[PDB]
């Protein structure tokens, strides 16, 4: 009953942003000390919780947010940030309770000549509600007239790969992300520290 | 792992009809895209025509605009050329492509690289 928090940051693979993996974690003991005292991670941001004091808590559940994005993107993976991976991808709310944890996938998630199997939504006729998840293919029309399902004049096909190359400036190399969210609601905290 | 084998094409009177056939083994294109290429003698290799795998949606040269239809079969996972209306210029090696890249302007299969290549079909277009 330690929580699987290995096959979520282990995982051989991870999803495209748009079509983000959750996993939820109950009935086990969180052990958050091998995630903040880590040297893998360049981005650990907790907001509403303190990292270390994690293993002092208990949870109804632990949610577990998985995707890969690029370098320059993290940033907007935190509560009020804009920009095309939160208005159209992946949305934190306004008042998220939880951890927004991020590594360099480089090695992994890259290929020369590119890996282009990740992708991202490029157009949408509105923003993604929090925790909101759209998969659909829909051609997106940018303009007056119907599609019909076929692609042309301002009709476009809503995703587009990103292109991993490992010789890509950090802006532009993979990175993993975890968003674990803290839930405590009216039941048995199924979730605590050691 | 992953072949791309053309069939068809040869000789046609102008004004004619050729039909070409590239049978994808080893690779499903999803999202991204398949195309036809054609290189006349002492020219670049230039784009002819494009379709959405998953979607089916065309992107055609100008230069063959009204003449030429792309299409595929996913079941056959199979693409094709229906080249009508034939011209002494449309003599060239015909390739079909494979793209590894989903792009959300069709327009972008005409200009950005294509990992997967046929083996290049004779088209000759003769006189009377
Ligand atoms: C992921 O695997 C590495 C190497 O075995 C290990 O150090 C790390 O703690 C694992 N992560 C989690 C969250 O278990």
């Amino acid at each position: 009953n330690l929580c699987p928090f290995g096959e979520v940051f282990n995982a051989t693979r991870f999803a495209s942003v748009y079509a983000w993996n959750r996993k939820r974690i109950s009935n086990c003991v969180a052990d958050y000390s091998v995630l903040y005292n880590s040297a893998s991670f360049s981005t650990f941001k907790c907001y509403g919780v303190s990292p270390t004091k994690l293993n002092d808590l208990c949870f109804t559940n632990v949610y577990a947010d998985s995707f890969v994005i690029r370098g320059d993107e993290v940033r907007q993976i935190a509560p009020g940030q804009t920009g095309k991976i939160a208005d159209y991808n992946y949305k934190l709310p306004d008042d998220f309770t939880g951890c927004v944890i991020a590594w360099n996938s480089n090695n992994l998630d890259s290929k020369v000549g590119g890996n282009y199997n990740y992708l991202y939504r490029l157009f949408r006729k509105s923003n993604l509600k929090p925790f909101e998840r759209d998969i659909s293919t829909e051609i997106y029309q940018a303009g007056s007239t119907p599609c019909n399902g076929v692609e042309g004049f301002n009709c476009y096909f809503p995703l587009q790969s990103y292109g991993f190359q490992p010789t890509n400036g950090v802006g532009y190399q993979p990175y993993r992300v975890v968003v674990l969210s803290f839930e405590l609601l009216h039941a048995p905290a199924t979730v605590c520290g050691p | 792992q992953v072949q791309l084998v053309e069939s068809g094409g040869g000789l046609m009177q102008a004004g004619g009809s050729l039909r070409l056939s590239c049978a994808v083994s080893g690779r499903t294109f999803s999202t991204a895209a398949m195309g036809w290429f054609r290189q006349a003698p002492g020219k670049e290799r230039e784009f002819v025509a494009a379709i959405r795998w998953s979607g089916g949606s065309a992107y055609y040269a100008d230069s063959v605009k009204g003449r030429f239809t792309i299409s595929r079969d996913k079941a056959k996972n199979t693409v094709y050329l229906q080249m009508n209306s034939l011209k002494y210029e449309d003599t060239a090696v015909y390739y079909c492509a494979g793209s590894k890249i989903t792009r959300s302007l069709l327009s972008d299969y005409a200009t950005w690289p294509y990992d997967y290549w046929g083996q290049g079909t004779q088209v000759t277009v003769s006189s009377k």
